[PDB]
């Protein structure tokens, strides 16, 4: 069976990311939710402990590689999901792009290219602390 | 401090839907 | 690859190349899929990490089974389980004398079973052609190629038009009206099927204006009751013409009225009232169903 | 009567500040438009030819006052327009604020504070060569 | 300020203080209003800007006028035509003898005007309130404070509910509901007209909820006929109770036939079917009009 | 090169719409 016990310092290390006043502007760029909505942060959360993140290993780029993947697989707009690139890799994307790209397939790999997160888990993710901001990031209009 | 569930046990935690 | 004895080059694309090769667990005969990996992002391409993350789940008799994945630098590596042809090499094959009923039946049914199980597990083929279903010598048909397909589980998420093969394109994308679903794959099939009967392409269009007429030649131009919200769409213009829809009996003669039946829900305008992969298979038309070996002589 | 004549090197020199790869990205960034639409952008153009802006002056800072200005004046929501800061100010946004509407004051006393533009000025400032891409930024929901 | 010699302190808010000043253009008595800067930000505020900006192209009789703009490293002055006091001043005197008929019709008739004024020049006043509305001894009425005032001619630009006192506050943006327009100023008029005639605030609310009754107590609550959109809303609730609608000879006994008829059309449920500025002037109450000089006395 | 309109008069520059 396909199960996964997931503890209170997996959540905490996880919400840890969005301390970060670089994520937070992130977020809030995102106004109609295109690229990081509830079920895409579902799903970085998911790759995370796919890829058995360590507590060092819970970084800012490594969220936004998780987040691209989760964009890859579930946005069928390929363009809206461009818009990460200059908040991890700075003012110099337009050519440090494809070294992104790598991490995105290094990441891919250590999941075991078990990429397909589904609705149920996501639901299933988002109700061990529903209260969370996060969580209240909803779309409308696809 | 942090207000988080303790222990989760996800029945689907990999694999796609079913309906 | 390396473990790996390339026999012989098959299939060949944008995607990349298909070889029949060999292995070390014996003769393990398979078909590896070399993926041609971006000039300038140097990435794997969305359409890879769709097929590899769906396949990676997808374990169905009925659906092109993938035995390993090799991720290197530069390269990318798909085994699969070898398949004798195409369902397009057989139509071709059989192009004179013709492929049986029982084993039209057949395919059909064993299509349609694949189709449910994705459906079910909230899976789009998105690209269902016969070149893209494998067949082998002991009478079994397999999906294939799932790289245009994706996971519509997941609610409010974005679809694009760009998806299938105008010939088995869904008219709800011809359309261009967003909110599409399992019935996009449903009319794919019933192209499919028309095609195995009748020898040739059911709608052989030349652009996406002549596609839509080649289905009103034959299905007629929908009214606002068979299609409720035919003329509300995006891609609309009221210079279309209208004509008249000809009988089912003139469209495919060897079929049978059950057969008629079937591929008529198949073909249907509105996709809130096309059949589902699970109401097809319920149809009085496979109540005599058998599996029946391929032709195949020297 | 309140006229002015706009020149073809008026209206040349104003989309030179789209050339510039930050303002392209500061564009992509806002997709539903709430920040810097056709209209908004008629209206930084107006403010630029009542400023008397010199060719000098047609600065990227320049361009992101004007946008603030007419963002205060046309929009009730308060919070969708400091997005502004963080494109001009760079990442240090979160103090260097205050100063940037010093600026948007320093603008709008150079302009005699006749802030106000009409419909009509903007479909009129729209016309002169409506063929422009920053034209084709449309809004549906406010 | 400096050519300004500082008489008296008159008004004072969050804005910042207002004052009663002279000048070098002889004894032009003046209203001086003294912008608070932001602590923070140190910046004009939002209300400043769409104030000045507004006042900068409004040229009417009966809109307060905008004489001069003083702006400093941390100070905002503003300039304006001193008028003795506000409706609310006015009001409180004459409280128990009360406002006479032919001045309540004078100053109603001039206050339209001036709302005509903005609402064909697309402005939108959002702040109609007695103490924001000024009289002077030769009988003439002003539309004062545009702090709260907005340009409505531009399309899809966002609009806030945060806008006007309960008391006068409109049932479309009492029920949040989005697309409000000129209609939210006939509203508070309408409350203001009223508040002349019966010496007293015509809906006194505690709350937003309390408001909302205070006008289905007079005007009833409304059906999906009087207000077509009622129920379908943002802010609506089932649990919202069915009042009856007493007649407007109960509600105001002093005003005639013609005067009830315009003050239920101002005060009209749906927004689409409220009465206009320019339709209200026109309205045969305004027929035996004349502008009398108001009461004065030692 | 650039194809915009070479002189253009606009009748209503400063001030409020009319309706
Ligand atoms: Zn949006
Ligand atoms: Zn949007």
């Amino acid at each position: 069976g396909p199960c996964l016990v997931i503890q209170r310092q997996d959540m905490t290390a996880f919400f840890k990311l969005f301390d970060d006043d670089l994520i937070q502007d992130f977020l809030w760029m995102d106004c109609c939710c295109k690229i990081a909505d509830k079920y895409l942060l579902a799903m970085t959360f998911v790759y995370f402990k796919r890829a058995k993140f360590t507590i060092s290993e819970h970084t800012r780029i490594n969220f936004f590689i998780a987040l691209y993947l989760a964009n890859t697989v579930e946005e069928d707009e390929e363009e809206t999901k461009y818009e990460i690139f200059p908040w991890a890799l700075g003012k110099n994307w337009r050519k440090l792009f494809p070294n992104f790209l790598k991490l995105r397939d290094q990441l891919w790999d250590r999941i075991d290219y078990r990429a397909i997160v589904s609705r149920r888990c996501c639901e299933e993710v988002m109700a061990i602390a529903p209260t969370h901001y996060i969580w209240q990031r909803e779309r409308s209009v696809h | 401090e942090s207000w988080i569930r303790e222990q989760t046990t996800v029945d689907h935690f990999w694999g796609l839907d079913d309906d | 690859s390396e473990n790996f004895q390339k026999v012989e080059k098959i299939g060949e694309g944008t995607y990349g190349v298909v070889y029949k090769a060999r292995n070390k667990l014996t003769g393990e005969v398979v078909a590896l899929k070399k993926i041609r990996l971006d000039t300038e992002t140097e990435g794997v391409p969305s359409t890879a990490i769709r097929e590899i993350s769906l396949l990676k789940e997808l374990n169905h008799p009925n659906i092109v089974k993938l035995l390993d994945v090799i991720h290197t630098e530069n390269k990318l590596y798909l085994v699969f389980e070898f398949l004798h042809q195409d369902l397009k090499k057989f139509m071709d094959a059989s192009a004179l004398t013709g492929i049986p009923l029982p084993l039209i039946k057949s395919y059909l049914f064993q299509l349609l079973q694949g189709l449910a199980f994705c459906h079910s597990h909230r899976v789009l083929h998105r690209d269902l052609k016969p070149q893209n279903l494998l067949i082998n010598t002991e009478g079994a048909i397999k999906l294939a190629d799932f790289g245009l397909a994706r996971a519509f589980g997941v609610p409010v998420r974005t679809y694009t038009h760009e998806v299938v093969t105008l010939w088995y394109r869904a008219p709800e994308i011809l359309l261009g009206c967003k909110y599409y679903s399992t019935a996009v794959d449903i009319w794919s099939l019933g192209c499919i099927f028309a095609e195995m009967v009748t020898r040739r392409a059911l709608f052989p269009g030349d652009s996406e204006i002549d596609q839509l007429f080649r289905i009103f030649r034959t299905l007629g131009t929908p009214d606002e009751v068979v299609w409720p919200g035919v003329t509300s769409m995006p891609d609309y213009k009221p210079s279309f013409p209208k004509w008249a829809r000809q009988d089912f009996s003139k469209v495919v003669p060897p079929l049978d009225e059950d057969g008629r039946s079937l591929l008529s829900q198949m073909l249907h305008y509105d996709p809130n009232k096309r059949i589902s992969a699970k109401a097809a298979l319920a149809h009085p038309f496979f109540q005599d169903v058998t599996k029946p070996v391929p032709h195949l002589r020297l």
